[PDB]
């Protein structure tokens, strides 16, 4: 998890962001 | 100084080709705007405007 | 003439900006009258946002009707700050000198919404009529259509220019086209009059206030008109909602004396409560600038100020705005702030100078 | 759309710095970092050329470092770094033996959506800190969480500490410090729970607190004892006190206070600002008068205390000690200042580093005077282009007549460095020019060589295809035709032999001895096949047929003379060629000078052989692929190979060889491999290059010794460099791009002509020439750093005249304070305390530097008012109808009165013109003179200023100008309103940029028909530009915006794309992440690349970049290969290149990352694999090696300006 150790680089996170007219794509899941 | 340089005057720009013939101004919605603070178009001089009264730009 | 001139202090996080590279290379300000110069806006000192915590008086701007203001906004390009009350006028106020712009008349009926677009062209303000008017920049009177049959409270915008959300007395908070004025859907199931309505800043949330005690606050879906969630948050009339700019943080003013904070991703648990109102709290507006810290209104006239993970308030002082405050607004450089009281006036406030005694009205007044 | 990023010059500055055993326990090492890159450095004691600062090893990060600090490991040789990455990273590191880099030991990556608290705007650096006794290590991630490293693998796994969840609810944390003794680690804290800010201190007098945690590695609990609660608000960092004394300093602002567990709080004001902004008691300190707010302190041994003041200035504290270890008062002193630093490390006992952004980062030495006194003496001292503010390119005055005529234009960049006292300009200029003073024209000759004869060279030797020349130099060099030398036939080598006693040349038959003119003998050879090339020693002469044959000749003093001595040489396959070597600072040790012998087989087996024997001492089984690292063992052809010793008294050897059209070089270092006995001890580090070879034997590696005091190798070829080590040891590559390719070269001293060199053009031409004796070549680019003794702000080089304009600042006293009663301004003045600090008033002047000789010209110099501050100054080219084209070039200065906020901000435009007036007697720098054509107060402050067709564009207030040069007035002409505070403008071709503070770029456009001024498109996006540039293209013209996120990105207004409105939103193209801050901007066109731009930039950490616009079609190969050298490489410090390079928005909007500029600081790792490991990664991306350097060298050479 935080302690690290083919090769044992740190990770390179990236989120994209799913567009639409009213906002983003948003799920009704995690709402409740 | 970045003109004796960088000469830039022997390269036609797409940014100056796409504002002479406005390649796909939107006409404005709303029809009683003002728009006192936009450009000058050329083909209310010269040719026929087209939609005229519903341009963004102004006619002189 | 007393003015607040914003510009010697972005001249010098300017100059500030080359040669630092942190906060903590900055030199210390030191409380003496002499270091005037020294100041910068509240982007150059990021952390540390006790900067921002304007109890220092400097005008009240008045009409020559004597109504109450219900919404103050600034121009996006801070400029001027244009103010509806309840004549349905619209009172302009320069934004360095605050001595009097132009005077407008909007509406027949008092004006309860005001809200710039992302972008710096249009302006949709509502009245108590239940009419939406658009607006130019140079204040051009575009399109009204009547959006509800009753008092509408407050309007929001979602992050396009596209797509807006309005709410009044009638129960219903009706999502709206921007350019078509088309009545999208009706969101119902909310037991009384909604008050407050706040889009999401990125994700296509309408979050809405309440008077009804069994559906205070419900979370909303544009594009398919359900019911997302219900937050049992006060007891009575959440007066206003607001979300920060970086998508987590709900907060909530109600008549209940509190202020809450809700993080959108965790309904179920609560962050901190902001206990020190006296009387009800009315208003509340963020700070562009700095995340964490915001202001606070109350019905008794009280103007506090709280940092989220600090569990007092930073401080405000009670008998500050006279009334009963109804709006906040933040110039883009959270370096003053302006409110409006149910009582006919509208005062500005700004930052503290460095080295004074606070012995104002507004202040430990010896 | 596309584009690459290249580095030119890195970032010179430094942060941080400790004093640590980085390669081994015996000696330690000042290890000093920066900007996204680590330096280790030694102390030389017996320099040439008194103590100095030698570099060992040299690091770059993908990511910049926001702390380090360092621990002995259990069972540790060395002293790890724990290196510390921005938003919570940590990695430890340590030297590699072996290799010669560094090794990762574990990484730490504590950036998680439950650590962020819900905040996404990261303001606070994780803080490294470890203990004095080694047993833990603490970072302070986001400032409420302590990470817990614990110590004996060589760790244990790590524990997050909440902040929030302890006693006294810490919430703002200012600094944080391990103590000593306290048996278990113990962890001292400085906080505020009820922050404040100095401004506001009329209702929270004083609220700062300590809490000394105590940490249980085992049990993982920890009680907070020893807290205090009543510090006063201002304090800043605290500082440990060592174990005889123990407790802790607490530098306040305007106190400085010692607190002890048992002893009563005790601390001493330092000025009269705690007289009603400090409750705490506190003494009143005698005889001193200063603040710390923003110092840097050091221990030396216990009790003393060296402190760095700003301003520069260096006080030793002194804790007077009672007898029961508790201090009783302070004593304070005013020692030599020195530079503005940002850190500060006690050396070997003695000495102090004062490592710094803005200024020379300098070695200083105390001694103590005949209590105790210090007097500091500076010792040595690093080259710094420092926080680059703005930056002029312009053209240097003493091109030589020989270079007149070249096609390309000649021009360098003056920068703007440093701040304050260390404020300075800097003439940064990339390539080597000479300056030819006596040029020939020898046809036919294509080798040279120079020899001593009886320090000044005696002799100057050309070979011919048939015959050879001799030129005997002196007053007048002459050609010579008398006996001596063969010129029956050509010679293929000719040195010195002895100590310059003798002249030693080869024949293609055999070898003559000489005392000059005298030939002593001859000794014929025919060793098979005709010579083809030797190698020189100082007794030793080695000789190598066409066939691989191999002699050597030995003197022997009898009057001294050759004789043969015949190598045991197993050829098992052909020698390809030769080099000799000697030591004079001995790492070649193999378990006094001593020669050594280089030899490559042609089955790529290369092999060292010492010199007086035959017996193999070093073997590299598969040499000419280009391996990193070069380790004993006992195709594309080598064609040159040299060792030559550079630096202090010849210490490190470097090995330069020629395979295949490429240029790969090596570095040696020590390393005692218990794998043999009779074995060489030193292993070959591969480093890096910009250099390619792409277009009987002529030698390119040619060794120089004094050539303008610098040593080093000069590499012939279609693109010539030269390979400069001094005493620093630090490697510096320069270009010499004039004058076309090099064939040949020698050194040459003579009395016409100094200390300087020789060389061949391509077209048949010997040049006398020297090289410039302005410039230092010891830095990355040859620079000549002027000091200014105050901040340059802005700099401009006014074409017409040839000079600059630099805009400068100095530090006054203040004492007056503007008010303001509705008529008329009214002034305050500042009547306080004798024990009082005065606030720092700005007084701004225009200086007029002159590039002939660089100092300012005398009584050119325009003040201004009292409370005026220059906010802008560009070289505006406004329209005339005087010359024989429109434009005429006048400088522009746009001023503003800062006095405070309640008084109204007015504007000033300063038009200026720099004209050629008669000198005054004495002074022939007092040909230029400013001529002040406008100066009118505006209605606002003028902000930004740029042209337009003629037209200046001005910035007042929230409105952009207009204006029209008339005879000697402006007359406005358009004008509209615009966001907050526009602060940058730029143009091109009656389209306008400006850049906001707060909110975005917004491009204008100008009709001249019609006198309007019309925004056409803007960015809607909140962002903090610092300033913009225009990315050109072939027909595309980007938009290219700077931020305050470190990050560049590329707008583009393209009405025809539906994402935008109709012409109504700029759309990015680009986005990319440098590691540093840009203010200034520089295009200039590239030496497919028709039409195309190079937009250059100087960063604000103290380098220069570039980007490159490129094709689709090459990006997309190349981007392929990105992604292959991201995963497939180790990198230092296990910092991910792709996580670096992405954009850094710290919040969340709709505008996904468009990635569309490679690393070609990672690309430029594919030149650094070997040819066996470059063909694997070109078959997994299916391509060939042959495409990728086809495309990778050709953005080397188009960008080789400067
Ligand atoms: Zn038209």
């Amino acid at each position: 998890k935080h302690d690290l150790m083919s090769y044992p680089m740190f990770p390179a996170p990236e989120e994209r962001i799913k567009w639409d007219e009213y906002g983003e794509i948003i799920k009704p899941e995690d709402f409740l | 100084m970045q003109e004796i340089i960088a000469s830039v005057d022997h390269i036609k720009f797409d940014l100056e080709i796409a504002v002479e013939q406005q390649l796909g101004a939107q006409p404005l919605p709303f029809p009683g705007m003002d728009k006192s603070g936009a450009a000058v178009c050329e083909f209310f001089l010269k040719a026929a405007c087209g939609k005229g009264g519903m341009c963004p730009f102004r006619h002189i | 003439r007393k003015t607040i001139d914003y510009n010697p202090s972005v001249i010098k996080y300017l100059e500030n900006r080359i040669w630092q590279r942190d906060q903590r290379d900055m030199r210390a300000i030191q409380p003496d009258a002499g270091y005037y110069n020294d100041l910068v806006p509240p982007i150059g000192m990021l952390n540390n946002p006790m900067n921002a915590v304007t109890t220092k008086f400097v005008r009240t701007s008045t009409n020559k009707v004597k109504c109450p203001v219900f919404v103050v906004r600034w121009t996006p390009e801070g400029r001027r700050l244009v103010t509806g009350a309840s004549s349905g006028e619209f009172t302009l106020w320069n934004g360095l000198t605050f001595n009097f712009e132009t005077i407008l008349q909007a509406h027949d009926s008092p004006v309860r919404a005001m809200t710039w677009s992302h972008n710096d062209m249009w302006m949709l303000t509502a009245d108590h009529g239940g009419y939406v008017k658009y607006w130019q920049s140079n204040m051009n009177n575009v399109k009204m259509f009547q959006a509800h049959k009753e008092a509408i409270r407050e309007a929001s915008f979602s992050p396009t220019d596209n797509k807006f959300a309005t709410c009044s007395d009638d129960g219903t908070v009706r999502i709206w086209d921007f350019l078509r004025c088309h009545e999208e859907r009706i969101l119902r199931g909310h037991g009384a009059d909604v008050k407050c309505v706040d889009w999401h800043p990125t994700k296509g949330l309408v979050v809405s206030g309440s008077k009804d005690s069994q559906q205070p606050i419900k979370f909303w879906d544009p594009k398919t008109g359900q019911s997302l969630a219900t937050l049992h948050a006060h007891k009575n009339t959440v007066m206003e909602v607001k979300l920060n700019l970086n998508g987590n943080w709900l907060l909530t003013a109600s008549r209940d004396h509190l202020c809450k904070l809700f993080d959108i991703r965790n309904l179920k648990e609560e962050l901190q409560v902001f206990r020190g109102h006296k009387k009800e709290a009315t208003a509340v507006a963020w700070h562009p600038v700095h995340e964490g810290l915001f202001a606070s209104g109350g019905s008794d006239g009280s103007l506090l100020f709280w940092h989220v993970g600090v569990e007092k308030e930073v401080g405000g002082m009670e008998m500050a705005h006279e009334g009963m405050i109804w709006s906040l607004a933040w110039h883009p450089l959270g370096h003053i702030l302006c409110s409006g009281s149910n009582d006919h006036t509208s005062k500005f406030w700004t930052r503290n100078r460095p080295g004074d005694k606070m012995r104002d009205r507004y202040n430990l007044n010896l | 759309m596309y584009a690459v990023y290249k580095q030119a010059h890195p970032p010179t500055g430094l942060e941080f710095s400790m004093y640590c055993n980085f390669f081994n326990n015996s000696e330690r090492n000042l290890v000093v970092a920066g900007t996204s890159q680590l330096y280790v450095y030694r102390l030389n004691r017996d320099a040439e050329a008194r103590e100095k600062l030698e570099l060992a090893a040299s690091f770059s990060f993908f990511g910049n470092v926001m702390s380090m600090a360092s621990v002995q490991l259990a069972g540790a040789k060395r002293d790890a770094l724990l290196l510390s990455f921005k938003d919570a990273k940590l990695s430890v590191v340590e030297y590699d033996p072996g290799t010669h880099d560094l090794k990762t030991l574990s990484l730490h990556y504590f950036e998680e959506p439950e650590l962020r608290d819900g905040f996404v705007q990261n303001v606070h650096t994780p803080r490294v800190r470890v203990d004095p006794d080694g047993r833990c290590a603490a970072m302070l991630v986001y400032g409420t969480r302590l990470v817990v490293l614990p110590f004996r693998s060589s760790f244990l796994p790590s524990y997050i500490i909440d902040v929030r969840a302890l006693d006294e609810k810490l919430l703002n944390i200012i600094d944080l410090q391990f103590l000593h003794g306290y048996y278990e680690p113990t962890l001292l804290i400085l906080f505020e729970p009820n922050q404040t800010w100095p401004g506001r201190v009329a209702v929270r007098q004083d609220t700062c607190s300590i809490v000394a945690i105590s940490l249980n590695i085992t049990q993982k609990v920890h009680p907070v004892i020893w807290s205090l609660t009543s510090l006063p608000f201002d304090c800043t960092q605290a500082l440990a006190v060592p174990k005889p004394i123990g407790g802790v300093v607490v530098f306040a602002v305007n106190s400085l206070l010692y607190l002890n567990q048992s002893v009563p709080p005790y601390g001493v004001a330092l000025n009269s600002l705690t007289t009603g902004t400090t409750a705490f008691p506190l003494r009143t300190q005698e005889g001193v008068r200063i603040t710390l707010d923003c110092a840097q302190a050091t221990f030396i041994s216990y009790d003393k205390m060296v402190i760095s003041l700003k301003g520069g200035e260096i006080y030793v504290l002194t804790l007077i000690t009672d007898g029961m270890r508790s201090v009783r008062a302070f004593h304070f002193d005013k020692a030599a200042a020195s530079v503005l630093t940002t850190s500060m490390v006690t050396m070997e006992p003695g000495y102090l580093f004062l490592g710094s952004r803005l200024g020379n980062s300098l070695l200083l030495k105390y001694t103590e005077k005949l209590l105790a006194t210090y007097s500091f003496e500076v010792c040595d001292s690093i080259l710094n282009i420092g926080p680059c503010a703005n930056a002029a390119v312009g053209e240097p005055a003493f091109l030589s007549e020989e270079f007149q005529n070249s096609p390309e234009p000649d021009l360098e960049i003056v920068v703007c460095s440093g701040h304050g006292k260390n404020g300075a300009l800097s003439v940064l200029q990339k390539s080597i020019r000479p300056q030819v003073v006596t040029t020939f024209e020898l046809p036919g000759c294509y080798d040279m060589w120079t020899v001593i004869a009886p320090r000044r060279h005696g002799f100057l030797i050309l070979s011919r295809e048939d015959s050879t020349m001799i030129l005997q130099t002196g007053q007048e060099i002459m050609e010579l035709d008398t006996s001596g030398f063969a010129t029956q036939g050509p010679t293929v080598f000719a040195g010195n032999i002895g100590d310059n006693r003798y002249i030693v040349q080869v024949s293609p038959l055999g070898i003559r001895l000489l005392e000059g003119v005298n030939q002593l003998h001859f000794i014929p050879v025919d060793l098979g096949a005709p010579i083809v090339q030797c190698a020189v020693a100082d007794p030793y002469v080695v000789i190598m047929s066409a066939e691989g044959h191999v002699t050597m000749f030995l003197l022997k003093s009898d009057h001294h003379r050759l004789a043969l001595h015949k190598p045991p040489l197993h050829h098992q396959s052909k020698v390809i060629t030769l080099c000799l070597y000697r030591d004079l600072s001995g790492m070649f040790t193999t378990e006094e000078p001593t020669h050594w012998c280089l030899l490559v087989r042609e089955n790529g087996t290369m092999e060292i052989y010492q010199l007086p024997d035959w017996r193999l001492v070093f073997l590299v089984k598969n040499f000419p692929v280009g391996q990193r690292v070069l380790v004993d063992s006992s195709l594309p052809l080598v064609k040159e190979v040299l060792l030559v010793a550079l630096g202090s008294r010849q210490s490190r050897p470097y090995l330069l060889v020629h395979v295949d059209q490429e240029l790969l070089i090596y570095e040696a270092f020590p390393h005692d491999s218990q794998l043999g006995q009779g074995n060489l001890k030193v292993r070959f580090k591969k480093v890096p290059h910009n250099i390619n070879f792409r277009e009987g034997r002529v030698a390119r590696f040619r060794y120089f010794e004094d050539i303008y005091g610098y040593s080093g190798v000069f590499i012939c070829g279609p693109s010539p460099h030269w390979l400069l080590v001094t005493g620093r040891g630090a490697l510096r590559l320069h270009p010499m791009a004039i004058d076309g390719p090099v064939d040949s070269f020698a050194p040459f001293h003579n009395v016409n002509c100094p200390r300087g060199f020789l060389y061949f053009n391509r077209q048949g031409e010997l040049r006398i020439s020297v090289l410039p004796a302005y410039l230092s070549y010891d830095a990355p680019w040859p620079v000549r750093k002027i000091p200014l003794r105050c901040t340059a702000h802005y700099v401009a080089y006014h074409v017409e005249s040839k000079v600059y304009a630099v805009a400068t600042s100095t530090n006054t006293p203040c004492a007056r304070i503007p008010r303001m009663t509705g008529e008329e301004k009214e002034f305050e003045t500042i009547e306080r305390d004798e024990r009082y600090i005065h606030p720092q008033q700005e007084a701004f002047s225009i200086q007029l530097i002159s590039p002939v000789s660089w100092e300012a010209i005398p009584n050119a110099r325009i003040e201004l008012q009292e409370w005026e501050h220059v906010t802008c100054m560009k070289t505006v080219s406004l329209r005339s109808e005087e010359t024989v084209s429109g434009l005429k070039g006048y400088v522009a200065a746009g001023t503003c009165l800062m006095q405070g906020e309640e008084v109204t901000c007015r504007g000033r435009i300063l038009i200026m013109d720099v004209i050629e007036v008669v000198p005054e007697p004495g002074q022939p720098l007092t040909k230029n003179k400013f001529k002040v054509l406008y100066e009118k107060e505006q209605k606002g402050p003028v902000t930004a200023l740029c042209h337009c067709n003629g037209h200046l564009v001005s910035a007042i207030g929230q409105k952009i100008f207009l204006w029209s040069l008339r005879a000697s007035e402006l007359t406005g002409m358009a004008f509209i309103d615009t966001q907050l505070y526009i602060h940058q403008m730029i143009s091109v071709k009656n389209f306008i940029l400006a850049a906001d503070v707060m909110k975005s770029i917004s491009l204008l456009r100008y009709q001249e028909e019609s006198k309007t001024l019309s925004l056409v498109s803007r960015d809607a996006k909140p962002l903090e530009v610092y300033s913009v540039d225009f990315m050109v293209d072939n027909a595309q013209l980007g938009f290219l915006v700077s931020d305050r996120d470190r990050n560049l990105m590329v707008y583009m207004y393209l009405p025809e794309a539906k994402e935008s409105f109709g012409g109504m939103r700029l759309l990015r193209r680009a986005d990319f992440h440098v590691g540093a801050h840009v203010n200034t901007f520089w295009r200039t066109p590239c030496r497919v690349w028709e039409n195309k731009h190079i937009t250059w930039f100087a960063t604000l950490d103290g380098g220069i970049g570039l980007l490159l616009p490129m094709q689709e079609k090459t990006y997309r190969r190349l981007l392929m290969l990105q992604n292959a050298l991201t995963t497939m490489l180790p990198h230092h410090a296990g910092l991910n290149p792709r996580a670096f390079r992405m954009l850094h928005v710290d919040r969340r909007t709709l505008q996904n990352a468009v990635r569309n500029v490679l690393d070609g600081e990672l690309l430029n790792r594919y030149l650094y694999l070997s040819t066996m490991e470059r063909s694997e990664l070109a078959k997994k991306i299916g391509t060939t090696p042959d495409i990728i350097l086809d495309d990778l060298l050709e953005t080397d050479r188009v960008t080789a300006h400067f």
